[PDB]
RNA sequence: GCGCAUCAUCCCGCGCCACCUG
RNA sequence: AAGACGCGC
């Protein structure tokens, strides 16, 4: 946090103590490790570091599903800097997975992370919205964006 | 991996337009915005030209512009909304010539949100609030108030949000100093999506919301809610208070409705049609601008339609009653996207495509012969179109904003690339090749026999408007011209010299001086002639010529010093300057405006030294600096803007020194290797210099920066001036055995176009290898071709002969003799999936055409390529892309086909060989190892040219969306999808079979495609992103590729190439916007270089934020976040910031503004 | 405020003044109270400034000392262009504390 | 429990939406960002013989209810 | 009832928001 | 000595 931008040379470090600690053996290991990343996503954006980060996210993610408040917030902060550094459009992909499951716990847990997205940095999602194919009745296809010159 | 992002053209079409006393002078002045770029420009009212004054880029998306003023003041302020969540107040400064921030208030979060204000703005005709709204559930209103210190303030947002309603459009309405009104469009439609039976579209009317502004009570309130008959599209503000009724004008569809608050009952009126209409008439007419003039005397109002007439609006009322709407025809233009006119009988039209015209109003045509429309005839209305008559065209503004198709190619016999751009659209689509230099005008053609070394014009009077002696010299004969509005020879000059004349200038009044190597003449109208002869055997090499200063040079370096006093005499000092080196070149400096002698002197030599003489008699003919240069010295001039100089060597160089006893800056550049001889030009009534090699090359500067450009003509061995009443800016710049006259006209700072106009929109075009032919195709929709236009014309023909009005109708021949051009009254065309097609080769040099080719009238041209084939010889074929009943909005092909030409006679003209059917529409042609690539829908087809039809080869069912362009090298091929970013193919020739081993993970609407290397693809985005896909070096032919490179430019781009530009230089990706700008991309020759200009731009970010308060890092990380691109813009508004700021940050980075402006236009001058 | 879920903030439009911190919360941060980097004003809306409560405390409710201010990772997160980032809740822990003090005191 | 800003936002799903109203509030923030960008709107413009005005004009009119009636 | 763990969480001694009073 | 939160013998 203190050192911002500079610490972006530090990243592959730290990479095998955020891997160990994200390891489902303790609660408070999880949240050290998502301020981590969160800290780091908000210091080392906008200087093209994706590579570790996408890595690191590929284990802070399974933590979603969790009951502890603080754990919660810790996960939520993580993923909004992992969101601003990243993009929105790999937070879609993740997202979109799981916005319909016949479950009702995972399906909650997926809409809140998509509300959170979909409030900052809305206007990448359109771009990053994927194809639905219509049905008989209705039209879910947008025919405005297929027009080739 | 780095790049480097530069801008060569700025963007120039225009979204919106203003007009006011932005100067606080009676000078009216036009505000306009580009997509991303706000610039200031005003007309000469005494010419009619347009010069722009100012040009600052905002890093923004602008979405509404318009001024205001307080009352009783004499300034107009600017309010400009953007994409971020905020809101700024601009004001104009003509001192510091730049745009001043007064007021920034933040209200929401940036980007172009749905319930985010920004996209309406009003504003009260008084000028005491301002009003910004959102597209739904969002409105704001803003207090403007001027405190006790005469400055702007700004008081606290007001809540005025309505849930689940839309706003159409958002105006302000007169009051006449009551309280301020605000009507808008507002609709619900929380029971559209209430209702399952499918009746929203049915029984939903708009109304039309009406907002006070209570000043006491500090709130807003909804006033009224009025349902309207038909939906409508834009609303007028009438003029108000004492100078006629305030109202509001409702345009909907062939309609204009006219509605006040209180008892005014409503006033309809049709829009007239033309006579004839060659459109069907089940589509409607709306209106696309307006404009007003609030004359003191009389207000009317200006209004343009769809197909581009001018309808002058006139409103009839009584005191406080409105009685009757009357229409009027005014005339025809292009359309315009914003129109305003502007005072002193002068019209701007900003044209939605193409150039903008300046028209001047000469005739209102008040109650003309053509008769007037009103809303009190009962029952439609028909007028018949006519040529101007009412405007006058003074002045164009040249465009080139809807480039769809730009290639790069040295088609010509110079040496230097020329930059072809397919733009236009309709009818008034044309071809421009855009070369850099500069104008060349001729006008005057004279062979003389000899060898004119040089010209010298010495006119009768120290500041005489016209020549009065020429000094037409040659290297082995001596004549004398001059000119007295017929060119003949003088008699009178009184030279009587045979050898040739080494300068002749203004010593005085008219005393003209003449060197020859024999001795020193003198010319004068009085009998005072200081002739003196060589000394000894001796000859002279270089005089000096001046205001009051003659310093003549001989062999061995023997100055001789001539001042002339105020008596007239020549004397020479007691000091005479004597070397081991001789004088080949030297320079003076102007005598300044007081001081009756100045300082600065440098005189070349010939061991490759220059030196400084003081004028000073303390020192006079004395040594001050011992500067070497690597070459001989050839010239020097002085330039001012606040001086600088120039050195010229015997190779081309030219080094602008700063004004110093010793060099400072050494920044030259190339100009091979001939001599350089510096003089004068003419350019706005400034002073320049002028440098002289194989190639001319010029430069100028204008508001604190230099540009270098050449001249597009024949080498040049020497040049001059030439003033005239007609032409003041002239230059006399012979040639090689021949006289020639040059001037200056318009600007021409880069990219001189030339004008080819086309028929319909150019899509897509190649270049033969061996002709050098291009050939293009074009596709229009909802057009009619010329048969279906004749067949319609004789249609309508024989119904109104069939009408039998009387026998007596014999307006037939007429309608039929007469047909109004399609670029000046546009093209009436119609339908729903009509289409059209035309193949046009046409030669690049001249503007003519070989042959054209006319397909029917449902079908449509996509791709057109020429190659070669094993099976038969050397011919060229050609292949069309022809689709067949395409609808847009409803996805639905019938089916397509694809032509085949021969292209005999040295592409000269196509005959037709076969047609082959295809399913969907084809793609695009990718031709490679003697066979082509069919793009047919999601499937990848191989042919191979038969007898009758192309022969099926290979296929792949693999694909997942339409394909929209292929690219082909070596051994493998590249699939661009319209939502994936891209596929890679490999063609198995042994297995005879396609196989797909990499694909990205980002999908992208990508546009155009332009492969670097074998592993390295460059493609755009629909949505203006510039991206570069690198395939991992350890992939086998699953595989995912890996982006390295990502950006925003914030335009569409249609264009992406990496070929050089200018000649010695290096490669550069140059890349072309639908904006109609054009950049280029830079990479790093070093780390040092990199990290330097990082730390500007960061500094720069930091320190001077853009002007409409948009994040910088955000704006360029709009859709995906940036990735190894150094933004240049910030680097190069470095040089218009004040100096305090920019000194400031020079000690930051421990260095100093010089060198960092030498190493900011180093990479300019390399890389362009 | 972030330590304790039970404040909670008015959100209304963003008025014209600026808040005002105490010494105790000089460099305090209005959301995430962190000390690092402070670059942008804090806005505070006409409600939350009347009167007594000009000149007032942002987080706790002392004199107004010092001007707040936004750190740089809630400037990045677009998290200051908001509502009113002012608590009206007095806190939980405030009254129990006053209680105590006042019991034995 | 900060829960205020997520119910105080409009154009956002929640725990029982369904894909009408998720592809509806697409089809609006599609057609409200076309209308935003300049560039993207002088495309469509270039694509069919057509004006701006006209353009945005058929625009607006496709808001009142996109994605055909609800079910 | 035991052992625990997290939130640069509190540790500030009393504060003051339009008022009492014939 | 205090506001909340989650962890099993
Ligand atoms: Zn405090
Ligand atoms: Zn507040
Ligand atoms: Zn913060």
């Amino acid at each position: 946090e203190y050192i911002g931008e500079m610490g972006k040379d530090y990243i592959y470090a730290v990479t095998p103590l955020l891997e160990d600690a994200l390891m489902d053996r303790d609660l408070v290991h999880r949240q050290t490790a998502s301020a981590v990343v969160q800290h780091m996503s908000l210091g080392v954006y906008g200087f093209g570091c994706e590579d570790s980060l996408n890595h690191l996210l590929n284990y802070v993610w399974p933590n979603v599903f969790e009951t502890s408040p603080h754990v919660i917030q810790a996960v939520m902060g993580a993923l909004e800097g992992l969101r601003v550094a990243i993009g929105p459009c790999r937070m879609l992909q993740y997202c979109l997975q799981g916005l319909f499951h016949p479950a009702r716990k995972v399906r909650d847990v997926y809409w809140k992370i998509y509300n959170s997205i979909y409030i900052g940095s809305q206007d990448a999602l359109i771009a990053h919205y994927p194809r639905i194919y219509n049905d008989d009745k209705n039209t879910y296809i947008r025919y405005e964006l297929d027009y080739i010159l | 991996m780095f790049l480097y992002n530069l801008t060569l053209q700025r963007a120039t079409g225009i979204s919106f337009a203003i007009h006011g006393n932005f100067s606080g002078t009676k000078q009216q002045e036009i505000v306009v915005s580009r997509g991303k770029i706000l610039e200031l420009l005003r007309p000469d009212p005494n010419t009619g030209k347009v010069h722009t004054l100012l040009t600052v880029e905002v890093f923004g998306v602008i979405r509404s512009l318009m001024a205001f003023r307080l009352t009783g003041g004499t300034k107009d302020y600017i309010v400009v909304g953007s994409d971020s969540g905020r809101i700024v107040i601009l004001e104009y400064q003509p001192s510091k010539n730049m745009f001043e921030k007064i007021h920034q208030e933040t209200f929401g979060k940036s980007g172009c949100r749905r319930i985010v204000p920004g996209q309406f703005l009003a504003v009260d005709p008084k000028g005491r609030a301002v009003m910004i709204s959102a597209i739904e559930k969002q409105k704001l209103v803003y207090i403007l108030n001027r405190d006790a210190a005469a400055r702007l303030t700004i008081s606290s947002p007001l809540e005025a949000h309505k849930a689940n309603t839309l706003v159409y459009h958002v105006v302000g309405v007169d009051v006449g100093f009551e309280n301020p009104m605000f009507a808008c469009l507002e609709m619900d439609y929380e029971e559209a999506d209430n209702d399952p039976t499918g009746e929203a579209a049915a029984n939903t009317q708009q109304t039309l919301t009406f907002y006070e502004l209570d000043l006491g009570l500090n709130h807003v309130v909804r006033k009224y809610s009025e349902p309207l008959e038909e939906h409508g599209n834009f609303l007028i503000t009438v003029p108000g208070g004492s100078d006629g009724p305030s109202g509001v004008l409702i345009c909907s569809e062939n309609y204009i409705t006219y509605k006040n608050f209180g008892d005014q009952p409503d006033i309809r009126c049709p829009i007239p049609r033309r006579r004839n209409d060659l459109d069907d008439p089940e589509r409607g007419m709306i209106f696309v601008c307006s404009a007003t003039h609030k004359t003191k005397s009389m207000f009317f109002f200006l209004a343009q339609t769809e197909q581009g007439d001018i309808f002058k609006i006139t409103l009839e009322t009584d005191e406080d009653m409105v009685t009757e709407i009357r229409l009027k025809y005014f005339d025809t233009v292009p359309v315009a996207a914003a129109m305003c006119v502007l005072k002193t009988g002068f019209l701007f039209v900003a044209s939605e495509f193409g150039n903008h015209y300046l028209y001047q109003i000469a005739h209102l045509g008040d109650d003309d012969e053509e008769p007037e429309f009103s809303s009190a005839m009962p029952l439609t209305f028909f007028f018949q179109p006519r040529p101007l008559k009412n405007l006058v065209l003074v002045d164009e503004l040249d465009s080139l904003s809807p480039i769809l198709f730009c290639q790069i190619a040295d088609l010509a016999n110079e040496d230097t690339p020329q930059l072809y751009v397919a733009c236009g659209r309709g009818p008034r689509s044309s071809l421009r090749v855009l070369r850099h230099g500069l104008e060349v005008s001729e006008m005057a053609v004279s062979e003389l026999p000899g060898n004119p070394n040089a010209v010298w014009t010495v006119r009768r009077h120290i500041e005489d408007e016209f020549d009065a002696y020429i000094i037409v010299s040659f290297v082995n004969a001596t004549l004398v011209l001059s000119i007295g509005e017929t060119v003949e020879e003088v008699t009178d000059s009184g030279f009587l010299g045979t050898t040739p004349t080494l300068s002749c200038s203004l010593l005085g009044d008219d005393a003209l001086v003449q060197v020859y190597p024999d001795g020193i003449r003198h010319i004068r109208a009085d009998k005072r002639v200081n002739e003196w002869k060589t000394p000894g055997k001796k000859t002279i090499v270089k005089c000096a010529v001046n205001q009051r200063q003659v310093v003549i040079a001989l062999t061995g370096g023997e100055l001789v010093y001539f001042e002339m006093d105020p008596s007239g005499q020549l004397n020479e000092y007691t000091e005479r300057k004597e070397m081991s080196a001789d004088v080949v070149c030297m320079s003076l400096a102007n005598v300044p405006p007081g001081e009756q002698r100045s300082r600065f002197l440098a005189v070349g030599l010939v061991d490759n030294t220059v030196r400084i003489i003081s004028l000073d008699p303390s020192d006079c003919l004395q040594p001050l600096s011992m500067q070497a240069l690597p070459a001989q010295p050839e010239s020097l001039c002085i330039v001012e803007m606040f001086l600088y100089l120039n050195i010229g060597l015997q190779n081309g160089v030219l080094l602008r020194t700063v004004l110093d006893p010793v060099t400072g800056d050494l920044s030259d550049t190339r100009t091979g290797s001939r001599p350089v001889k510096l003089f004068r030009v003419r350019m706005q009534g400034q002073e320049a210099v002028l440098a002289m090699s194989s190639r001319s090359w010029l430069s100028y500067s204008y508001q604190s920066r230099f540009h270098l450009t050449p001249l597009s003509y024949e080498t040049l061995e020497f040049a001059s001036g030439f003033a005239s009443e007609q032409c003041p800016e002239g230059i006399v710049a012979i040639s090689t055995n021949t006289l020639r006259i040059l001037a200056l006209e318009k600007l021409g700072a880069v990219f001189n176009q030339v004008a080819f106009p086309l028929q319909y929109t150019p899509r897509k075009f190649v270049i033969h290898p061996e002709s050098n032919n291009l050939i293009i195709i074009e596709t229009d929709h909802n057009a009619y071709t010329e048969a279906t236009k004749a067949q319609r014309k004789q249609q309508m023909a024989e119904e109104m002969v069939e009408a039998a009005g009387e026998l007596a109708a014999e307006m037939a021949a007429a309608f039929l003799n007469e047909n109004l051009p399609e670029s000046i009254f546009g093209a009436p065309k119609a339908g729903n999936g009509q289409w059209a097609s035309v193949i046009r080769v046409m030669n690049p040099i001249q503007g003519n055409t070989l042959d054209l080719v006319q397909l029917e009238q449902n079908e449509a041209a996509f791709s057109v390529a020429v190659c070669r084939f094993s099976n038969t010889g050397e011919d060229w074929y050609v292949l069309v892309g022809v689709a067949k009943d395409l609808i847009l909005n409803p996805r639905s092909v019938a089916g397509g086909f694809v032509y085949t030409y021969k292209l005999v006679n040295n592409g000269e003209k196509l005959e037709f060989l076969h047609k082959t059917p295809v399913e969907e529409v084809p793609a695009a042609i990718a031709p490679f190892q003697g066979r082509v690539l069919i793009g047919v829908g999601k499937l990848l087809r191989v042919y191979d040219l038969g007898k009758k039809k192309l022969l099926r080869k290979c296929e792949n069912k693999h694909i997942a969306n339409y394909i929209s362009g292929i690219q082909t090298i070596g051994h493998r091929v590249i699939v661009s999808d319209v939502q994936e970013s891209f596929i890679w193919v490999r063609y198995k020739r042994n297995e005879n079979q396609l196989i797909i081993f990499a694909d990205d993970t980002y999908p992208r609407w990508v546009t155009t495609a332009s492969l670097l290397d074998y592993d390295t693809v460059a493609g755009a985005d629909k949505f203006g992103n510039i991206c570069v896909v690198r395939l991992p070096p350890n992939t086998n032919d699953s595989q995912k590729a890996e982006v390295i490179m990502n950006y925003h430019v914030g335009e569409t781009v249609l264009s992406l190439q990496k070929t050089t530009l200018i000649p010695g230089g290096s490669e550069s990706l140059v890349y072309t916007t639908l904006s109609g700008g054009i950049g280029i991309l830079v990479p790093f020759t070093s780390h040092e270089d990199h990290d330097f200009f990082q730390h500007v731009e960061m500094h720069l970010r930091s320190e001077h934020p853009p002007l409409c308060g948009r994040d910088h890092l955000s704006f360029r990380s709009y859709y995906f976040p940036v990735k190894n691109v150094i933004d240049g813009d910030l680097c190069e508004q470095f040089n218009s910031m004040e100096p305090n700021k920019q000194k400031n940050v020079s000690e930051e980075l421990d260095r100093t503004p010089p060198e960092v402006s030498k190493k900011l236009e180093d990479i300019r001058t390399r890389y362009a | 405020a972030k330590h304790h879920p039970d404040l909670i903030f008015c959100r209304k439009q963003a008025g014209v003044a600026i808040g005002r911190l105490c010494e105790k919360c000089d460099g305090k941060c209005v959301i995430c109270d962190s000390y690092v980097r402070p670059c942008t004003l804090v806005r505070i809306c006409d409600e939350c400034n009347y009167g007594s409560y000009q000149g007032r405390c942002v987080i706790c409710g002392g004199p107004g000392v010092s001007d707040a201010y936004y750190c740089k990772e809630c400037t990045i997160q677009e998290k200051d262009r908001d509502g009113c980032p002012k608590i009206v809740n007095l806190g939980s822990s405030k009254t129990d504390l006053f209680y105590e003090r006042k019991k034995y005191g | 429990q900060l829960e205020h800003l997520q119910s105080k936002y409009i154009g956002t799903g929640h725990a029982d939406t369904t894909k009408w109203e998720w592809l509806v509030n697409q089809h609006r923030d599609s057609y409200c960002s076309y209308m935003g960008h300049f560039d993207l709107l002088n495309y469509f413009a270039i694509a069919e013989n057509e004006s701006k005005a006209r353009v945005r004009f058929n625009l607006m009119e496709k808001m009142l209810q996109p994605c055909g009636p609800p079910a």
